[PDB]
């Protein structure tokens, strides 16, 4: 009936706000990892880069 | 899999480091090997004068 219709219609509109929410609670995790990861690969370019330039200089300086 | 990237990066980074300092020595050293000899030869020929001079001072 139309009575049972209103209860359906409510429940579904609520359902979609949970599901989209669920996506967002994931999305931040997904994107957090990405951001974290960027900081790992870069930070290791840095240290190793110093271990390069400075290695050759002292080698030349020697 | 990002940890993998970086670990692998390091390898190459160290390999290249190795290779550059190791190569650097050959190249640098061989100019030392050359020039040291090359200042000797300059002297070798014209070298009388020093002895001649020194002998004159000490001799009397």
């Amino acid at each position: 009936s139309k009575l049972e219709a209103i209860l359906s219609q409510e429940v579904e509109a609520e359902i979609q706000a949970l599901l989209q929410e669920a996506e967002a609670k994931a999305e931040a995790v997904k994107r957090e990892a990405e951001e974290k990861a960027k900081a790992l690969l870069q930070a290791r370019e840095r240290a190793l880069e110093a271990q390069y330039r400075a290695a050759l200089r002292r080698a030349e300086s020697a | 899999e990002a940890e993998a990237k970086a670990k692998a990066l390091e390898a190459q980074y160290r390999e290249r480091e190795r290779a550059e300092t190791e190569a650097l020595l050959a190249r640098y050293r061989e100019r030392a090997e050359a020039e040291a000899k090359a200042v000797r030869e300059k002297a070798m020929a014209r070298l009388d004068e020093a002895v001649a001079l020194v002998l004159k001072e000490v001799l009397p």
